[PDB]
């Protein structure tokens, strides 16, 4: 595999998102770390699929709504940023006010 | 498209050109297999291999570097040898020369 | 005897005439020469050549090399050749034919009992990369860069502090001292840059005397004509380099005024295209000057479909800008220009831009300097074809021109080429071994000072080193004292003379920078073009000799999704 | 010109009169003062104030600070104020107005070329925490504590050995020597405690001469009147502190006998509530004495719905007790009392208990000292309202009273307040930067000796430091020699004089403890109450002046599920 | 008073007559002796025995031990006994009865204020293992081995280089010097092996003078009669050991010729069964000789259903062999033989093979030396029953015979038994504490030089050290200077005299090897059999005194799937 | 649990395979690291089940086909190797030319 430090680091993000994913499924209101991990992982898969940076900056704002997270959480996340390998290399996706 | 693929031009490579060679018939009289590497001083191989050791002095197998010739028990075969170059000084093996020649 | 060319390639690697594909790009290199005597190649293993009295001789340690890289395909600015590489005392001893003079002909690299062997048949070997635009935001950056194939890192910082987030500056004696001490803990060669933004020379001299090998002039600290002149005056007397990030706001003057302030003195211009910073919108015109050594940071390399979208936001968090403040955002469109971003790729292909760098965690990717440089070469080959300098049916020249961008040119620009930057005798043995299918992406072995410092390593408890999971892990060359012996901390001549190394009790080997004031654009290997370039103040169109310079954005790139898990 | 208060807060942080919510608690602080000159605030960035000739001057390094924290909201025992913080030579230089005297008014903290900048606008800055009840069970505890905001750790241990699992003691010269050496590898200031349980003074003197800054008297080694007297006699002559965990079994006497043995001599009582250990059921009555400096360990803080259930089991594995042995379990109900656990929270609110600590991995959570201290303040505000000392519509006094519990009071108790414990000039620059929404939970930056040692850090290969995943990673202040220069190893005066540092070849800076025998309850900042407290031997009810002291268990707490992944 | 045997075992561990099952194997040990005085056992904890004036005395540090392991069940080559273990100055002080002479009888190990305690009741304590076949392919191997219970590692390498992938050789002065420096960073005792394949003595002497404690003769470098004679001649004058991997190809002669070259001189034969390398197919006949110290590498131990299938491939990647080259593959069937693989297990049971080792990442598993040794003992008990030497209804003798294979015998073979290898007074305190259910699989505590270096550790932030997740983490004995004080770097006498330690500025304790030329098969503890063994050149059948020696392949083994997550 | 370094290291392999598993499910053509992780994890579970080394060396060649991975990937993986605890201890499984 020859995993570089950055690839291994992303495995940590992925696993954190698995945690959040199961909790959301149980019907729980997500907290701060769970929300960040869930949305971030969604963007990474988006890039793997070949979606554009422009598209993801938008789609990322419709992953979780204010009723799916704990009080104060939307305000604790003014934005979310994550990089991934798009077909045209690594790119940064910034999702502003992801939780409405 | 194959990542890192080679595009080797066809043909062959002549090995150890411009050097003396000789052919020797060798026979394994031992009861166990014996394999000889490309740069081993043929004259000092396992004593179980019977051949004209005198003719093989200062020679090694004329085979591509790193390969070898295997001699199963009782196996007889003719091999081609190529002379050592450089200082033509032999050290090691069975310790039969330990000096020039 | 005789052997077919294919079987030969499979056993000892390709030879004269054979071509090799670089990773999954469209670039093909062709072996220009082979220093071996056919049939006398050295190979290690059971029953192979490197054995007592055979390919290994009877010499004492002093008369043979410590390490030999057998059957390597060297790719360097000077040639693409097949040869054995000898390493002695942590430095390149010879490039030639290895073996035992006792029984083999033409041996120039003697192998004895004291010789370790690295089998490089089928692999490409290059010098270690050199990134001269490092923001020391976190120490983890060193491992990331080393893994990518970069062995020397020049830059400034004190850690995750606002000043460092934005500029490559290690402010003052105390922080410079502390970072030099911390440097002993990192597996890469290191040189620091001080804050050059001051109009009082003594404040700069103290920093140089403290240990920095250069001064960074950054607009966030005030890139004014006064500050620039001051920094250059000190640079000229202390033999250190000046890196520049000019006045984007055109607050103190336009590009012509900055150039006038420089007054023909030697200076390294960072991210010369401008997205990373600089006089909007024509800082790129600097590459036309003889005293300017121009480099690019990597996010704009190469021009792709997602480049622009991504930049508009990235340029906020770095320089501490407020999206709610009109003045902090209105200039974004003046700094991020499709016009200059597309031109930058061509300028590299022509040799007008001479260096590539990262701009680590401040609008740049530390582990992508090498990777992106090759993606540009690929994209340019695809769009423009063979270079005027090419000969034969290969991309050999384009390859030498681009590899020089992150190896020898950065070394020359910062006065460290006497120590690193290429595979030449006497230089530190900072080498990178690559499998052709992974060239420029994931190395097979990274050697520092003659000791492997990092490499992919499988299951530690396995019967062999290859079982999964295989990922990069630190080796002996990165451990304690062995690391100190295999890395260099670069100092200014004044610091070296003042006994700074002894004072701070630095444990690593020390090297001194020199020749920073005498290098010029003409000295950049294969990248010495001084184009008559202009930028339309309104359209932002770049022109060289009146012709429009531009390129098309890539939708897909090699060295990307086929190799990375994320 | 003029600017609205909201826009002002957004740009430079809150100012006089503005209130701020601490994390998700009900505690609100109000800026009591602002040391700036409106319009002359220093801000760093593109086109901002801190630039050559502007907010940055022409002075030499000796005449300006190495680091400046701009626009910080200081929360310390002495006040809650807005100001710039200057750091020079690894210590707090000044708290005031930063800038360039050449063009700005009232500048007390000069910024020059040698000055690094940390932007603290919108952030709260506090001194680093100090945990005086550390069991050195594993080295990993240091990173955990540093991440939470604790920069000094005092305790004892040799690793995961039975003696250490149960007591904070580093037994004898050899182990003391070994731990002092190991201490150089950790990014926190460290002081060790020896085993004080002996009735032969010389055995204790050797330990103090070896390097310990205190002696732990623990019942597991025999907390008898003879052992106690012996330890205190040595403490009085060598100027070191004694920490006590009394005789829970009432084997040698009751609490009054232990107090009698102490004989009015200065002593720090660990987990004074008793769940962590001590005379059942009235060890808590010790806080009434002038010579007793009382602290709490953190699992009982604050009283919640799950507290009791959890404790019955936790109290087994720590002290090597057998659940199958009646005598080893029957006393559990005598040690874990709802009555004293509920009272402890109120006693902290009144200032009767003066310190908070962990009791790391031996009935305590190393990363929760700060977090839990604030949860208690929240719970007390909710239950009891404003303190008699409060003024204004804020919780400013309650905040100063509680922050002192893990900063200045622990420092005073152990004789290290001349070096650390608060943000005052001359003290070591151990600072913690916090975003208000994460106050007391997850810091933005942890500074040790003037260098950032740990902070949240995003993707190393990213274009900026903010992309995910973001998690705490060691910075330059935690690397090799730089770490040695930014941390302190505390020694006893005898050890310092004996040349222990030179003998063991300790690389870190050395500090000597002093004033351990002269501190008393009256010296504890904002926590000097000596209540007339009693505990009913049968009901376990705690009373102060005859009134019953108690509180209700929390079902939900702030600084909990909203911030943690697990 | 009186106590039942079961309750006694539960409180203080088993006593004389009680039997204990080793992990999930069929092996049972029986306590042969107990050095305690019933009723006077020392136990630590609340209200327990080890307290001031009670089980702890009033002596000064010099008159008591630094560490005491209470109520341990010792399993060593000399006996299986119950006793307290005293450790002083990093070495084994005594094995006996601990306590306070003031009030207790028969105290031989005094406990005072300077004494730390490790509760070993219910645990088995053994010396640390010693692996003499290490390929230094990566530094991560040290932690893996330490976790398994191995505290000394002897071998050679420079990292992931072809020479090292195949042979245990650190080639020459420069690499030897670099590895000795790197060794200070690892938590295990270390000794290096040089490349012994040369026919010029001086080339070998330089390596010994540089610091190696032995020379590896490997066929990949040419295991010829000339090279062998040369290495042994140097070994005889410099008092260092020679490890041999003979000529598998029978290129220079058959096994009888190699034996003749050895000429009765002392030599350690690696992987004597032959799968790991050696004269095909009879290298195994070497164990019949008085001057040969024979060891096995671990992949063939013990013979299982999957052994053969797996080996055919493993033997390719190690020695750099080509599966496409007939000569490189045709011999696989001559090297991997079911006949000798089945016999090897019996030869160990009889004491003909005296050592077990790994052959780390070059046809061997670094973390499985101990584990596999016990699996063989289990399989032999199951197949052959009690040994002729057994007495009583236990496997005590078989246990002593097998534990010696990876402890005292390796120590004797390499001249380091004066320092390590067993639990005897004066030896370095390298000890391993085991829970009976996890014996030989996952240790409870690994002690190096008297300090715990690694152990399973739970949640760092937990109230106790036991909460999940529990996994091995480095302790204080593995940190910086403390580590240097608790580990040994072994040097040759010549290197020690030449001032090599001072020259390279080695920080760890130094030990010198001696007695490498005088050891012989008769000196191997419980494994001194010299069988009249023969191997049929055609069938490969192994015979001792004419009787066929063989065994059956296991389908399932203990110490496997019940303990490992993967 | 008392997880040794080798057990923890394998947790990384397992997680990498979870990534690939989900992507294959989405219908994507796997890249180099994803392919290696997916096949490797399959072998480890095979050993946990008690399958023989011989059986796995074969079965491992039928996990992914040339049409399920990106161009050039089969050529980048001449073989795959992984060790795991079989009922009879740790064994090495080598799968030659896993992707056909
Ligand atoms: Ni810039
Ligand atoms: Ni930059
Ligand atoms: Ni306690
Ligand atoms: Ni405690
Ligand atoms: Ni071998
Ligand atoms: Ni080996």
């Amino acid at each position: 595999m020859e995993l570089t430090p950055r690839e291994k680091d992303k495995l940590l993000l992925f696993t954190a998102a698995l945690v959040a994913e199961r909790r959301l499924a149980r019907g729980l209101k997500l907290n701060y770390p769970e929300s960040v991990a869930l949305i971030s992982a969604f963007i990474m898969e988006g890039a793997r699929d070949g979606k554009s940076v422009a598209s993801l900056m938008e789609e990322g704002r419709h992953v979780l709504t204010r009723e799916q997270v704990m009080e104060g959480v939307p305000e604790m996340i003014p934005d979310i940023q994550v990089e991934a390998t798009f077909p045209d290399g690594s790119k940064l996706v910034t999702v502003h006010n992801p939780i409405i | 498209m194959i990542p890192g693929e080679y595009h080797v031009k066809p043909g062959q490579i002549a090995l150890n050109t411009g050097r003396a060679t000789c052919r020797v018939v060798v026979e394994n009289h031992g009861d166990r297999p014996i394999q000889v590497g490309s740069h081993y001083h043929f004259a000092e191989v396992n004593p179980a291999l019977k051949f004209d050791r005198q003719q093989a002095a200062g020679y090694r197998l004329n085979i591509p570097a790193g390969t070898a010739v295997r001699f199963e028990p009782g196996q007889k075969r003719e091999v081609e040898l190529v002379a050592f170059a450089g200082h033509r000084a032999v050290f090691g093996f069975r310790g039969e020369v330990m000096g020039p020649l | 005897s005789n052997i077919s060319r294919q079987a030969y390639a499979d056993m000892f690697g390709p030879t004269v005439g054979d071509k090799v594909r670089l990773a999954d790009t469209e670039l093909w290199i062709e072996v220009e020469d082979d220093l071996t005597t056919y049939g006398e190649e050295v190979k290690f293993g059971g029953g192979k050549v490197i054995r007592d009295g055979m390919g290994q001789g009877q010499m004492l340690a002093a008369d043979c090399v410590d390490l030999v890289l057998t059957n390597a395909l060297i790719v360097d600015h000077w040639g693409i050749v097949k040869a054995d590489i000898g390493v002695k005392d942590g430095r390149i001893f010879a490039i030639g034919k290895a073996g035992n003079p006792d029984i083999q002909p033409n041996v120039t690299i003697p192998i004895g009992a004291a010789t370790e062997v690295i089998a490089a048949e089928g692999k490409i070997v290059t010098a270690g990369g050199i990134d001269t635009h490092i923001h020391w935001i976190c120490p983890q950056q060193a491992e990331e860069a080393l893994v990518s194939g970069v062995t020397t890192m020049v830059g400034g910082g004190t850690g995750p502090a606002a000043g460092t987030h934005a500029t490559t500056c290690t402010p003052g004696p105390w922080y410079i001292s502390r970072m030099l001490q911390a440097a002993d803990s990192l597996p890469v060669n290191i040189g620091l840059l001080g804050k050059g933004n001051v109009s009082q020379p003594d404040a700069l001299r103290e920093q140089v005397a403290a240990g920095v090998i250069g001064l960074k002039i950054h607009e966030d600290w005030g890139a004014t004509p006064a500050a620039i002149d001051c920094a250059l005056t000190v640079a000229d007397e202390m033999d250190i380099q000046v890196a520049l990030h000019s006045d984007t706001l055109n607050e103190s003057g336009f590009v012509e005024d900055t150039l006038a302030a420089i007054g023909g003195r030697t200076i390294h211009t960072f991210h010369t295209e401008g997205a990373g910073g600089g006089h909007a919108p024509d800082i790129i015109t600097a590459c036309a000057h003889p005293n300017i050594l121009p480099s690019s940071t990597n996010p704009t390399l190469p021009y792709t479909l997602n480049t622009i979208d991504e930049h508009l936001d990235m340029l906020m968090v770095c320089h501490h800008l407020d999206p709610d403040i009109a003045e902090d955002v209105a200039f974004a469109e003046s700094r991020i220009r499709r016009e200059t971003i597309a031109a930058e790729d061509v300028l590299h292909d022509l040799g007008a831009f001479s260096l590539t760098s990262s701009d680590s965690q401040a609008m740049g990717r530390v582990g992508e300097v090498i990777l992106r440089t090759w993606q540009v070469a690929h994209r340019m080959k695809v769009q423009r074809g063979a270079l005027a300098e090419e000969t034969g049916d290969n991309d050999n020249f384009r390859v030498k021109r681009y590899i020089a961008k992150y190896t020898i040119n950065p070394a020359l620009t910062h006065g460290i080429a006497h120590e690193v930057g290429s595979i030449e005798v006497g230089k530190l043995a900072d080498l990178v071994v690559w499998s052709p299918a992974f060239f420029g992406v994931k190395p097979a072995t990274v050697i520092k000072g003659g000791m492997i410092a990092i490499a992919p390593m499988g299951d530690i408890n396995a019967s062999i080193p290859t079982p999964q999971p295989v990922h990069y892990r630190p080796m002996f060359g990165a451990l304690g004292s062995a690391r100190h012996h295999c890395r260099l901390t670069f100092l200014s001549q004044a610091a070296a003379a003042n006994g700074v190394a002894e004072r701070l009790n630095l444990r690593s080997a020390i090297a001194v920078v020199k020749g920073c004031r005498t290098v010029q654009k003409a000295d950049m290997v294969h990248n010495s073009l001084q184009p008559n370039i202009t930028v339309d103040a309104q359209t932002y169109e770049v022109r060289v000799d009146g012709e429009l310079i531009t390129s098309e954005p890539a939708d897909v790139l090699p060295m990307a999704q086929r190799y990375f898990l994320f």
